[PDB]
RNA sequence: GCUCAACGGAUAAAAGGUACUCCGGGGAUAACAGGCUGAUACCGCCCAAGAGUUCAUAUCGACGGCGGUGUUUGGCACCUCGAUGUCGGCUCAUCACAUCCUGGGGCUGAAGUAGGUCCCAAGGGUAUGGCUGUUCGCCAUUUAAAGUGGUACGCGAGCUGGGUUUAGAACGUCGUGAGACAGUUCGGUCCCUAUCUGCCGUGGGCGCUGGAGAACUGAGGGGGGCUGCUCCUAGUACGAGAGGACCGGAGUGGACGCAUCACUGGUGUUCGGGUUGUCAUGCCAAUGGCACUGCCCGGUAGCUAAAUGCGGAAGAGAUAAGUGCUGAAAGCAUCUAAGCACGAAACUUGCCCCGAGAUGAGUUCUCCCUGACCCUUUAAGGGUCCUGAAGGAACGUUGAAGACGACGACGUUGAUAGGCCGGGUGUGUAAGCGCAGCGAUGCGUUGAGCUAACCGGUACUAAUGAACCGUGAGGCUUAACCU
RNA sequence: AAUUCCUUGUCGGGUAAGUUCCGACCUGCACGAAUGGCGUAAUGAUGGCCAGGCUGUCUCCACCCGAGACUCAGUGAAAU
RNA sequence: ACACAGGUGGUCAGGUAGAGAAUACCAAGGCGCUUGAGAGAACUCGGGUGAAGGAACUAGGCAAAAUGGUGCCGUAACUUCGGGAGAAGGCACGCUGAUAUGUAGGUGAGGUCCCUCGCGGAUGGAGCUGAAAUCAGUCGAAGAUACCAGCUGGCUGCAACU
RNA sequence: GCUCGCCGGAAGACCAAGGGUUCCUGUCCAACGUUAAUCGGGGCAGGGUGAGUCGACCCCUAAGGCGAGGCCGAAAGGCG
RNA sequence: AGGACCGAACCGACUAAUGUCGAAAAAUUAGCGGAUGACUUGUGGCUGGGGGUGAAAGGCCAAUCAAACCGGGAGAUAGCU
């Protein structure tokens, strides 16, 4: 159930391919306030879409 | 597989999982707005919106019913007064959820679900 | 459904009271017998007067069934037991003559039409 | 001189047992499996007395010989003793044909029927139980048949541990005893998260050469291929009678496989009700919590089988055994050398699914893109700013889609999901109130009350614009068409 | 037979079928009288067999509720 | 070896039901076990339910399932006469009213009687201790309703038995 | 702080044993806690245990030990 | 009255699953046997390696038992690797 010959450093990086993130690019700037918010979420402040929706 | 199957399980045990809803309910009337995890939110809109929709009309029958589940004077108190009249007009949809951030300590997608109106 | 090491309640005058199937005929590896068909069977508990004795070997026909059967609009016939007609081995024709019980419809062959005769009801 | 007879004499004195075991080493040497061989066994061929009523060749076929296969019992000791780790069963298989069943034919001492024997033929199929640990085998009952074998006597990094080999114990027998066995009898630790190859599924990258959105072509590959019984023909052909077809048609089944919940049912800890114990709600009442959902009676949607539908095929092409035809060598004759026509579940298709990563990377339809420039080794180039389309992805509501990806619907010009409204379904007459009853309780209001995923509507709530990615006319050469 | 090789002895009961089981026979391969012999009520987490009851053990699995498995965030081994 | 599902002597130990230090729910008091969030695949582990059949599975009824309580009735072969035996197998159990100042049996005196002068003896036996059984009615499919709580019988080897 | 769940002849409250400041407060978060930590039995500093009646010690002996002389034994030492 | 029966505490460890680099260097869960006795248990003593103790297996003697552990002879010897 173990290895027979260890894996080389080239055959460890290949495994390693689909592992890096994906950065977000969605920032939707507030119309408003202006912050990087993301997209379908409040700010930093409690601000979407225009509106204090926190009340907060 | 699910299919065309509905509910939560929320990883918990059924009587836990309604338990924490009996909870949860309380929780925002007498608040009208909570910070909740966002699956924990979307499940929360299937249990409010029947007791405002039982607020909505108003009797002993249904003070009793609304006092079955619940299980609290003041929250019933809180409802079929104020919180009845004030959603008379609506046909349905009391709750808005609002997707927050990130619960740093488990990365949990967090939400806010209020109340539509909360007029102060 | 009657299958192997079935017990079965005798409804006929042939003088047993409990028998058990042993093997599902017609067809190789058969494993379900329904209300027209034939099954061999041993004989687990007689009277003492009767054609037969305990421990021989013979044919039946599994005239009621608990699972019942479906008829062509969908209605199905649930009995309250398990039923058999014994028979020749050879001939196919019931020993015994008076038949107790009501029997199916679906009984209705030209080799079982002698068992709709004796039958009171169905 | 006595003893070295194990006779170059371990000094002239020295018998056994062990699975509590241990240590050093060996595949230098055994048991399991492989390999080589093929005596023995298994199968086939040759000769043929003779039996067979006559008739050797219908069949066997003594006596003998010539080979084949690598499945029996053995021979050798080549691989492994710094481990190839187990007898059988279970789950799951694959291949061979020396074929058990089904199919196609030849011959008979085959009337028919039903069998006998031989040849061709591997596609699918090829029991359930009783005793034994068993393989095997005997028996019971079936079935169209319950085929012979290779695969480490297939399979134990898949399960079981009964058998068999551990330390306990007893019987019989042998031995003075320790213990032993052509012996049997109870009990007795079965470890491993998968790197690679392999296989079953599912995606990402780039390429397919201008990019993008779809519909197909089809190389090639895989699945599938079983059959019983009854009736019509007909009780006809045939037959001495008794019996009794072929062929062709149709219905109805068993096993198996694919698909689906309309019905019959299962489950339904998210729906309704009953009820025991107890705690809390200040008490009664009415509810709620816990005791496996506390214990249970029903039960929607899904999923699902025991349920309900469907399939095997026909036909076509070229063939095997075999049947021929017309026909020479060999005036004849001859199925064949020329040629020509039939001839199987076999073979290539037909039927269903996958399928252009089929780098030989296909085809058709459609939509989008027609910038100013510097630069250098004037390169299918890069760089600067300007434009960034068709479309796509992300994000979001999500799904009879799904492990994650992916895939399908929708994203307000919107019915995607929740809620709501009505209906349906399920559960069985809520609560409160009023009457009668000593009361438990019962009756009226009330087929009520409450209803999870289901069905039809409804924007009440949540799916915000836009951004990001993706470009700017598509190399060279040759040829044919037009200046 | 806890002992019997031959052997699944033979006969009878039980079973549709019984190498185990119960009774019997006697050729006791190789029982035997305190290395105790033959029975024996009760008792036994004792060996073997049969029957009723009861059931998912099985025909043949089907669905549902939880803990992992799977995805995300933090930490982070092992034999080899 | 660890902030380890293990082990560790003595005292205290209430309420309701219950025979009980069992068990179920709670009091006092103490805690939610030191990684969570979603998903709701295959498969594994801990469990719930099942149409029809019911040991046909398997080395073997292994495991599960089931039996399970109280009162009354009834109980074989065999036997060392103790047992076997709770053999086996049956019937009634909830709640509400009366029958009957809760009957039967029961301690026993203020009291009357009593002598050697008795937190006293005899008597009715009050007061009261007071089940259960029976009759009538009523509710649910189910009344020992949960937890808890024997599976039973027959033949035989061996050993007496704990 | 408000609801909810679990144990409750215990996962409760107290002593002996054994450990040895882990007890309380201010303060800090590198390292330790299987994750984060302004939190802690962790680092740092200060503080805390008061007895004629509790326990120990003390008086008395049990099993048993040691043992003036004594007896035995190469020595050591053993028995008493 | 009982080396009596049923059954908690306590003690023991028959069956099955899980675990098997485990939570644990023999445990957990579900059921089981004894449970007024040859019982069990706290505290403190006495018996010691070819000996102690043993309702007897050759079991236990500080996770070690055909003979403990520590140190020494000892760098034993090793026709074997």
């Amino acid at each position: 159930a173990v290895q027979q010959n260890k894996p080389t450093r080239s055959k460890r990086g290949m495994r390693r391919s689909h592992d890096a993130l994906t950065a977000v690019t969605s920032l939707s700037v507030d119309k408003t306030s202006g912050e990087k918010h993301l997209r379908h979420h409040i700010t930093a402040d409690g601000y979407y879409r225009g509106r204090k929706v926190i009340a907060k | 597989m699910r299919h065309r199957k509905s509910g939560r399980q929320l990883n918990r045990n059924s009587s836990h999982r309604q338990a924490m809803f009996r909870n949860m309910a309380g929780s925002l009337v007498r608040h009208e707005i909570i910070k909740t995890t966002l699956p924990k939110a979307k499940e929360l809109r299937r249990v409010v919106e029947p007791l405002i929709t039982l607020a909505k009309t108003d009797s002993v029958a249904n003070r009793r019913l609304a006092f079955a589940r619940t299980r609290d004077n003041e929250i019933v108190a809180k409802l079929f007064n104020e919180l009845g009249p004030r959603f008379a007009s609506r046909a349905g949809g009391y709750t808005r959820i609002l997707k927050c951030g990130f619960r740093a300590g488990d990365n949990a997608p967090m939400a806010y679900i209020e109340l539509v109106d909360r007029s102060e | 459904m009657i299958q192997e090491q079935t017990m079965l309640n005798v409804a006929d005058n042939s003088g047993a009271r409990r028998v058990m199937c042993i093997k599902v005929l017609g067809g190789s590896h058969r494993r379900y017998a329904g209300v027209g068909d034939i099954i061999k069977i041993t004989i687990k508990e007689a009277i003492p007067r009767g054609k037969v004795k305990k421990g021989d070997v013979l044919k039946a026909v599994v005239v009621r069934t608990k699972k019942g059967v479906r008829r062509p609009d969908g209605s199905v016939i649930r009995f309250d037991g398990n039923a058999c007609v014994l028979l020749n081995n050879n001939s196919e024709q019931p020993i015994g003559t008076r038949i107790f019980g009501p029997v199916t419809r679906e009984l209705r062959s030209e080799k079982f039409m002698k068992i709709i005769s004796l039958a009171p009801e169905v």
